[PDB]
RNA sequence: GGAAUACUGCCAGCUGGGACUGAGGACUGCGACGUAAGUCAAGGAUGCUGGCAUAAUGGUUAUAUGCCGCCCGUCUUGAAA
RNA sequence: AGAACUGGCGAUGCGGGAUGAACCGAACGUAGAGUUAAGGUGCCGGAAUACACGCUCAUCAGACACCACAAAAGGUGUUAGUUCAUCUAGACAGCCGGACGGUGGCCAUGGAAGUCGGAAUCCGCUAAGGAGUGUGUAACAACUCACCGGCCGAAUGAACUA
RNA sequence: GCUUGUGGCAGUCAAGCGUUCAUAGCGACAUUGCUCGGCUCUUCCUAUCAUACCGAAGCAGAAUUCGGUAAGCGUUGGAUUGUUCACCCACUAAUAGGGAACGUGAGCUCCCUACUGAU
RNA sequence: GCUCCACACAGAUGGAUACGAAUAAGGCGUCCUUGUGGCGUCGCUGAACCAUAGCAGGCUAGCAACGGUGCACUUGGCGGAAAGGCCUUGGGUGCUUGCUGGCGAAUUGCAAUGCGUGGGGAUAAAUCAUUUGUAUACGACUUAGA
């Protein structure tokens, strides 16, 4: 029985979800309307507010995140089916979007706030090496 | 092997060469 | 940051490596190369291996025993490489290449401890996928290092040792990452959660 | 960085010649002045003339119609090299009028050592239609679902020592 | 010219099934087994329906597109050799001296003897590659054959065969001695 | 760069191309309103010498060849591509070889000559050939052991190389004579035939292979009426 | 049809962070603010506070490191010699 | 080589060109602070292991400097162009089939049938077949591509330019 | 960045460049015409004379010629010297060409240090 | 070296926080049909992880756990590449910020981080001097002698 492993990956297509990394949008998610060559695809995401326009693959990464969208399509047709495939609500559901939560809500504790974290961490622990050694 | 220095008898020996070639094209 | 920065050249391209592991003595780093022998190069391997010779034949005329000695083993093969972008010869440089430590293999006391490596150099990330690559190993050998083997077995042997060591903390984790799963979920933590942790 | 410019001239009105002919042409460029520069010595060459003996009439800027769309254009190239000047055609798919001269006058550089100083730029034409599309590297976008990975991802670090040792999965 | 996608089509018959992990290629069968590396080339194998494997090869340059035809090929001739096998006859000629070809099995590694070839008193020994086997042609005066799984093993294995009967410093016309390989084909001719 | 530069050549013939495929248009809807009677002939595979006899046999009617998609065409392919009336139905019909033939004659006077015509050729590819030809174990001849050795003539030895490698057969040779040490048979009766296993039997001459025309469609240009006949 | 927004340019727009400097030595001057009295960021730093006499501090010499530094004079010749 | 003119050094430090009479900047009181020139910013070395588009693999690449000498060409290295031509009336490649009739044209001659040669290179048939592009033979045969045609289903070839 | 292998003169040449472009005229490889030195001891170069392995030849064998990779290892002796500015048979596997400047003319007709070793 | 006397005193500041191999691939988790096996999931930076509150970290009162951790000991095992460390067993003794307490901090005044010598004694050995010659310019080398 044929088995040919792996060779799963994220794609340049119409209709891909992508994330912006340099630039004045940046953590701001758009979507892939048209690839032009290689290296360019034109983006938009009109929901976060990130503008339509060429854009180098190198200022943005792929995301685990497609959905049905023609060739060409205009900013009110994104967003409706932006909505239609509700991504936002897809997107923060994982551990990925988590993470960059995660990096942002720490960057903004409080000086107090941070010493809290460390008295909570302090009783944590005890709870945790109870539950071992047994 | 050959070297990849331009010795500057021959730095500047290629300019006294490019010089020969500006006025041999006037004429 | 951390006093020993033990790093690893395992796929990384002599130059660039070099460069950086330099800097970094320069701007009081102490650091240690570990696996010279799995470092790597730019282009074919019949080449390193002229882009040597050459280099041998060099040597000395009227005496050949007081000049530019041609080490064999990686390690110092790199060395070298290294030792020439460091103004030695100048207190502050012999105080550099006086802070590094080259070794083939990865032996004691290293072998037990994290090591790491310098994204910008690595084959892997820098050589245009699929492109002619050398991998010292053979050009030391080809040349005269003799031990390729030594080094080469009495690794296997680490490698093992260790895994074998990987497993039982892998075992380990595994009962935390599941305590604290389910230990998790209970106030405090969430709380935590909030601020984020 | 690139911009199209609007330009006409008139060789000064002189005496029983009252408003002469008007030479409109579309000129790239990087700033108003490079493009008053260029505009005369392309008069230069089609007849002839001088700097003093005409008039800029008026140079306004041109804008791209629509820079939410991707369009492919058909360009007409006049350049000088070692040898003598050829006349060229190649195809940009692009986005705009601007991006599209601009990114053709790297692509001079890089593959015919060509500079700006020697680069015509004769007529660039959207090419509405496919099939009259005449290269393979532009047509080979023009299919039905293009679908693609970007394959051995370079992720830039910051930090001179990783420990994770960098895997390039996409 | 830089391609974007640049694929091929690896057709798979009935009998065998194939199994490739990175870039190692199983294919198992009737006849046996064969294993082979292919990490030094750089594809991207695709199973797309049991029967059909597609060998494909993004933003390739005239050398990376070359590499992917030859990898169809490497992996057909991977499945021919298991359904079909491969069988290469050699057909040995003299004027004088008749050459004495044995198979001797010293130290159980099998090696080809080659005896009294052109007048000589050096007996030209050649080892004998693992899958594949020798045997005498029966009813056709001094010919043997080869026959195994592999393309390589078998053609490489005719090769040192053929390569050791060379004539030295004489002429190409006039001796006509040596072992020549007569006719390739498949050990089930269908 | 890096690509197969072709033989170079000089020879006196120059590529026909498009001049002699508008020659053919022309001349086939010229022949449609001449003629009467049309025929489509599905001629497997057919020597020179044997085409030229169907040309001498009557000067009167017209035979057409060319390519298939040129006869498509200048006679009409669909129902609005057309030049005369019903007249792609006889095109839809031919698929084989190209066999075309214009006629003023009567109709039974063509398909009773073409039924009792048959003609000594070569076996040919793919198809089945009714001898079992058996090759003496000692110096071939130019017959390949069917009539005496003393009426034929010993084969040439600049041809055995060309037996080897084509005709497969294990020949050695000995004082310039081809041999073979056991009693070779290529073909039996009722089997189909492969490339070597018909050039072997071209190579000794044999004509085993019975060689019949056949015909197809048939149509009337003044009735507009479609005939189909399978015939061999 | 209706807004924007980039880009270019303006402000005698507002609000921050850092370094260097404090020449001069009664008052005159040009001003600004105030209804006036007066006050001020207006012809160049003032105010508060801390460190000491077994001081504070400052220097000398010996080296060390970084970087730089062809042997002085005379006499030629176009300078190096 | 000679003549004229205008600079540079000569009486001249300073940054740069790894180093230097002729090059690049910049003509100097002693300092602090700022900004730059020329030249650079992997490390030696102060300064982006910056961004962007392409191009290149070299068996001692390249960073060689009015692109000047060895340079006119060569290369089944490679990327782009330009100008001619075929192209679902089915091209390019490819196994398959035909590749003929006066005729084994005519002189040369033991022997010449396309193929050791000399001068013509005709005509008929057709879809197309050269009084012939090679292998081979004493001479023939058989094979051959060139020219068609069938099986396949799209872009391919030639001369050049950079 | 000196130099090495195929002469110069007239011409059927014949890709292109010549203000217009074969006739302002040049023009690549070809082909037509005439015709005061030389005896030791070190080192390096390959453009190799032998030895090593191949490739080609009507190369049967033996031997030969041409060519390729290679510098690992080898490269002789006698009569002539009015200015040595010539050569011949004797052997051997073969008796290759050169560089290291006034190479070894301070081996010929109590300045500094390389090196060999020693404490 | 042991013993007796006399003296002399190239840049730490929470933690180097241990798989290997691949990168046109990989971890990690689960079911086993034990595989180049399936299902699940992760990555897109260490911005993590673990430690982290107390006079530069004191002195005392309980509650709840039966754990965390420091220190000399003790049992057993591992590590030869440069092992010169890494684990474990048992008990003792501190500490516990896991939870709640009860006391002290000032005036430091508004910044200026806060293990060799010089003699003795006992004992291991080398050198010199002598002898031999396998060595030798001189050295050095080799021998022999309570």
């Amino acid at each position: 029985d044929s088995i040919v492993k792996a060779s799963n990956w994220r794609l340049v297509e119409v209709g891909r979800v992508v994330l912006i990394k340099k630039g004045q949008s940046a953590g701001k998610l758009a979507a892939i309307v048209e690839i032009i060559d290689q290296k360019k695809v034109l983006i938009d995401g009109p929901k976060a507010g990130v503008p339509r326009q060429a854009i180098n693959l190198g200022q943005v990464v792929l995301t685990p995140l497609t959905f049905a969208l023609p060739r060409g399509a205009r900013t009110a047709t994104v967003s409706k089916k932006w909505a239609a495939a509700a991504v936002c609500e897809k997107w923060a559901a994982s551990s990925w979007a988590k993470k960059i939560a995660q990096r942002e809500r720490r960057a903004a504790l409080t000086d107090f706030e941070r010493f809290q974290v460390m008295v909570l961490r302090k009783q944590k622990r005890y709870t945790v090496k109870k539950a071992l050694a047994k | 092997r050959q070297s990849r220095r331009t010795s500057t008898k021959l730095k500047e020996g290629i300019k006294k060469k490019a010089s020969a070639h500006r006025k041999k094209e006037k004429k | 940051v951390e006093p020993v920065v033990v790093i690893d050249g395992k796929g990384h391209l002599v130059g660039r490596l070099a460069s950086v592991v330099a800097k970094q003595l320069l701007n009081g780093q102490k650091i240690v190369v570990v696996r010279a022998e799995e470092l790597n190069i730019s282009g074919e391997f019949f080449r390193n291996k002229l882009k040597y010779h050459d280099f041998l034949r060099k040597a000395t005329a009227f005496n050949k025993t007081r000049g530019p000695f041609h080490f064999r083993a990686p390690s110092r093969i790199f060395y070298k490489a290294l030792r020439g972008m460091v103004s030695h010869k100048t207190a502050r440089g012999k105080a550099a290449l006086e802070r590094l430590k080259v070794f083939e293999g990865i032996p004691p006391p290293y072998d037990k401890k994290k090591r790491v490596v310098v994204p910008q150099a690595l084959r892997v990330l820098r050589l245009k996928p699929g492109r002619k690559y050398t991998t010292l190993g053979k050009l030391s050998t080809s040349v005269g290092w003799k031990y390729e083997d030594v080094v080469a077995k009495l690794e296997a042997k680490r490698k093992v040792s260790s895994a074998e060591y990987y497993a039982k903390k892998r075992a380990f984790t595994k009962k935390v990452a599941s305590a604290n799963a389910t230990a998790a979920e209970s106030d405090v933590a969430k709380q935590l959660a909030a601020l984020g942790y | 960085h690139f911009k199209e410019y609007q330009v006409i001239g008139r060789r000064l009105p002189t005496e029983s010649v009252p408003e002469p002919k008007l030479f409109r042409m579309r000129i790239f460029a990087s700033n108003e002045v490079i493009a008053k520069s260029r505009y005369w010595y392309f008069l230069q060459k089609l007849h002839k003339v001088k700097k003093a003996s005409g008039e800029i009439v008026s140079i306004n800027q041109i804008n791209e119609a629509h820079p939410t769309k991707v369009k492919n254009f058909g360009v007409w190239v006049r350049y000088d090299s070692r040898s003598g000047t050829h006349n060229m055609y190649k195809e940009i798919r692009d986005v705009s009028r601007v991006a599209a001269v601009e990114t053709l006058y790297q692509d001079m550089a890089a593959r015919h050592r060509a500079r700006f100083r020697s680069i015509h730029i004769l007529k660039v034409a959207e090419i509405e239609k496919t099939a009259d599309v005449k290269r393979q590297y532009v047509k080979q976008f023009l299919t039905k679902d293009l679908k693609f990975p970007l394959p051995h991802r370079v992720q830039k670090s910051t930090k001179t020592f990783s420990y994770k040792r960098p895997s390039t999965f996409y | 010219m830089k391609y974007i996608q640049t694929e091929q089509q690896i057709e798979v018959p009935e009998g065998v099934t194939v199994s490739i992990k990175s870039r190692i290629v199983k294919v198992v069968g009737p006849r046996g087994t064969l294993t082979k590396n292919l990490k030094h080339i750089d594809v991207t194998f695709t199973k797309v329906n049991n029967q059909l494997i597609k060998v494909a090869v993004h933003n390739g340059g005239r050398k990376h597109v070359a590499a992917l035809r030859t990898v169809k090929s490497l992996v057909d001739n991977m499945i021919t050799g298991v359904t079909k096998g491969y069988k290469y006859k050699m057909r040995y000629v003299y004027a004088h001296f008749p050459i004495n070809v044995n198979i001797v099995e010293k130290d159980g590694a099998k090696f080809i003897e080659v005896r009294n070839f052109l007048g000589d008193k050096k007996i030209r020994n050649v080892p004998v590659r693992d899958g594949v086997t020798i045997e005498f042609s029966t009813n056709v005066k001094d010919e043997i054959v080869l026959s195994g799984n592999s393309v390589e093993d078998v053609s490489q294995n005719a090769a040192d065969l053929q390569q050791i009967c060379r004539v030295r410093n004489k002429d190409i016309r006039k001796f006509l001695d040596g072992i020549y390989v007569s006719h390739k084909g498949f050990i089930t001719e269908d | 760069r890096s690509k197969r530069s072709k033989l170079v050549t000089l020879a006196q013939t120059d590529k026909k191309g498009r001049e002699n495929k508008e020659r053919i248009f022309d001349e086939v809807r010229e022949a449609l309103d001449t003629y009467r009677y049309v025929w489509v002939l599905h001629l497997d595979d057919v020597r020179t010498p044997v085409l030229q006899e169907i040309r001498t046999s009557w000067a009167g009617s017209k035979l057409i060849m060319g390519k298939r998609k040129v006869l498509q065409k200048a006679l009409g392919e669909k129902r609005e591509e057309e030049y005369k009336e019903n007249l792609y139905q006889l095109s839809k019909l031919c698929s084989g070889v190209t066999g075309l033939l214009f006629t003023d004659e009567d109709v039974n006077t063509v398909k009773e000559y073409f039924k009792s015509y048959v003609r000594s050729d070569y076996s040919r590819p793919n198809t089945k050939a009714p001898l079992t030809f058996t090759i003496p174990e000692g110096i071939v001849y130019s017959r390949g052991g069917q009539i005496p050795a003393e009426e034929d003539v010993p084969m040439i030895h600049s041809l055995e190389p060309t037996m080897r490698n084509k005709f497969e057969i294990p020949t050695k040779i000995k004082a310039g004579k081809i041999t073979i040490d056991s009693p070779y048979l290529v073909c039996t009766e009722g089997e189909k035939l492969d490339v070597r296993q018909a050039l072997i039997l071209k190579q000794f001459g044999i004509a085993a292979s019975e060689f019949k025309v056949k015909v197809s469609a048939y149509y009337d240009n003044d009735s507009s009426t479609v005939e189909s006949t399978n015939i061999n």
